[PDB]
RNA sequence: CUGGUGACUAUAGCAAGGAGGUCACACCUGUUCCCAUGCCGAACACAGAAGUUAAGCUCCUUAGCGACGAUGGUAGUCCAACUUACGUUCCGCUAGAGUAGAACGUUCCAG
RNA sequence: CUGGGGCGGUCGCCUCCUAAAAGGUAACGGAGGCGCUCAAAGGUUCCCUCAGAAUGGUUGGAAAUCAUUCAUAGAGUGUAA
RNA sequence: AUAUGUUAAGUGGAAAAGGAUGUGGCGUUGCCACA
RNA sequence: UUAUUGGAGGUAGAGCACUGUUUGGACGAGCGAAUUCAGACAAACUCCGAAUGCCAAUUAAUU
């Protein structure tokens, strides 16, 4: 009367790391997720496991990029 | 039938992410035709043009020619050294190759 | 047999719409022409009558405003759990 | 005996069993309808007793329409046997009824001889019923 | 200087959330009193209490 | 209005009935040449008579299909009493329906 | 380890659900995969656009290939989700 | 204690499908007779 | 801890546009599950979508 099932995986935290109108610094991490589900506005870069981090200084703002999609971009103080 | 015009924006799209603004400015662009060949140099975030210049002999190679050394006088009237070009969709070969070089001569590197 | 019709204002909370639908009135917006979807009340047993005379595609010689207008039921709520309705739409011609 | 061809997962969570229903309050399709005020489950057992002893007071007169249908599985461990150990095992087809959904619909027939068919089909389903009609 | 709110029920067997808005107010032992002016903040705190503060 | 090039949740799209013209975008003639098809000068790119606005393009008209959508009521629900299924208060869907809707549009060219 | 022990089963890693719209979260709860492959299946600059349905054509259904028309992806993406 | 109604079962101070001219409150509607 | 503002995240509910399931009609495509008109179901379905909770501002009171 055994079973086959039991096993599962170590949960990856996935998800924003920063919120919205906050200062950040020039390498930090604002997203980690699976694919492409916030796409790089200006100055932030992506990573080779779909990593969105900051090229620069400044806060940190969420945008809508057309219908259906969004995006991510960060301005400078001042 | 297939129309060339339409199926050219296209081609412009996938070119018009990599060098407007993030690779360098301003933007030279080219709008070519079966009677007469354009140009312009635009900017990318103000959104506004700077200069203009255009053809309008043999069927528009000289005269193609002719626009890369009047836009690079009116490239250096205001003063510009460092420019990007964009193909504007068509293949860098023919008349498009003709005005790139003689804007290159004219003392306006790319 | 014309619909004698009162009107509430300000926002009416959740008890009183239960202590309306208990007191034997019914709810109703009239949205028509130049009417600006005012909110009005009707009685419950005087709106049976009158539709079973004109019928249910038929004009109702309404009261609303302290004036007359015309107006049909476009679309109203059913609970079938007490055969009775419970909100009534105007829509004025 | 009604139940699906084919599921794509053979053991299933309990429904909720708690709240009102969605949708099927009216009656469409025929004449005289059964309500429910009362929640319960409807084995698929229930409603081939229920159809029989309906239909067959009615020889040839109308029409029965069955509204609801046994989507979901219920299981059952075998018998002495300790907790645990896995899951049990599929043993027949349930659907869910909530106060307001009509069971079965008649139609066809007069309204003194379809109080008498939907009353038998009554008392062979463990909830409260109440015969209805079609809405003005 | 307008708004007076005392303390009636007891804090005991209330959510740890609901303890920290009474600290905030300024009430410490049953049946204290304090005396605020009413402001958009003030009142919001008071409407999250209301079952166990009463306000003349 | 004629073009070029951007920014804006199709209130920008589809679908149809009409008016367009050799200055401008095209339709079109030919492979000498630059370059080209795992075969085809049809599409890529050179060289260009006449001819047609038939089609793309541009413009008017229409609410057939898509897309935008309040007010009211309902479902659900934070807190709070009764208590285990019912009161009170706050927030407030989906669907549906009366309406929006046949785009706005910054900066450089030729009349 | 174990709804007392023995017998049976299981022991590390990866993906989804249970999980109560941040993250995290158990049970001998419900479903699958891994212990490798690629010398181009990597980099780069150019150029293309699908699976299906339908009228015929050497006729196995008009989808073993060949043509027109529709086709917001119903195809593909070395290998589970 | 006060005002105003309900309940005859000792209900309160233990249980469901189902059965019934127990008794109140608000309605629907056809004969204006049933005996 | 409240007030105000901004954002990330698809549960409750609802819905059938996707995958799967399903009842009765019309209609030659095989004639309700290849098309069509009505009606239903879903932890591992989603064209949609709360209440709360969470991260922030260096924005205001109280502590």
């Amino acid at each position: 009367s055994s079973t086959k099932n039991g096993r599962d995986s170590e949960s990856k935290r996935l998800g924003a790391k920063r919120a919205d109108g906050q200062f950040v610094t020039g390498g930090s991490i604002l997203y980690r997720q699976r694919g492409t589900k916030i796409y790089p506005g200006e100055n932030v870069g992506r990573g080779g496991d779909d990593t969105l981090f900051a090229k620069i200084d400044g806060v940190v703002k969420f945008e809508r990029k057309g219908r259906d999609k969004k995006q991510v971009s960060v301005y400078a103080v001042a | 039938k297939i129309d060339k015009n339409k199926v050219r924006l296209k081609r412009h799209a996938r070119v018009r992410t990599n060098l407007s603004g993030t690779a360098e400015k301003p933007r030279l662009n080219v709008y070519r035709s079966n009677k007469h060949i354009y140009a312009q140099i635009i900017d990318d975030n103000k959104g506004v043009t700077l200069a203009q210049a255009s053809s309008k002999t043999a069927t528009k190679v000289e005269l193609a020619t002719k626009v890369g050394e009047a836009i690079a006088k009116k490239a250096a009237d205001k003063g510009i050294k460092e420019i990007v070009f964009d193909r504007g969709g068509y293949l860098y070969h023919g008349r498009v190759k003709a005005l790139a070089e003689a804007a290159r001569e004219s003392g306006l590197e790319f | 047999a014309s619909l004698k019709s009162i009107i509430r204002q300000g926002k009416q909370t959740r008890s009183d719409l239960k202590q309306l639908r208990k007191s034997g009135k019914v709810p109703a917006v009239v949205y028509g022409y130049g009417t600006k979807n005012v909110s009005v009340k009707v009685d419950e047993v005087e709106f049976i009558k009158v539709i079973r005379e004109v019928g249910r595609n038929g004009v109702i010689e309404l009261g609303v405003g302290s004036k007359t207008i015309k107006v049909m039921v476009a679309d109203y709520q059913f609970d079938p759990l007490k055969n009775q309705i419970t909100h009534i739409d105007f829509l004025a011609i | 005996m009604l139940l699906p061809k084919r599921v794509k997962y053979r053991r299933q969570h309990r429904p909720k069993t708690t709240g009102r229903s969605k949708g099927g309050n009216y009656v469409t399709f025929g004449e005289f309808g059964l309500q429910a005020t009362t929640t319960s489950w409807i084995t698929s057992r229930q409603i081939e007793s229920a159809r029989i002893a309906m239909t067959r007071y009615m020889k040839r007169g109308g029409k029965v329409w069955i509204k609801i249908f046994p989507h979901t599985p219920y299981t059952k461990k075998p018998l002495e046997v300790r907790m645990g150990a896995g899951k049990g095992a599929v043993e027949g087809w349930i659907a869910v009824v909530k106060p307001g959904r009509i069971l079965f619909e008649v139609a066809g027939v007069s309204e003194e001889v379809a109080r008498e068919a939907l009353r038998l089909a009554s008392h062979k389903l463990p909830v409260k019923t109440k015969f209805v009609k079609r809405e003005e | 200087a307008k708004l007076q709110i005392t303390l009636t029920r007891s804090v005991i067997g209330r959510p740890e959330t609901q303890r920290k808005t009474v600290e905030a107010l300024g009430l410490k032992k049953t049946n204290s009193s304090v005396v605020v002016e009413d402001n958009p903040a003030i009142r919001g705190q008071i409407n999250k209490v209301k079952h166990l503060v009463t306000v003349e």
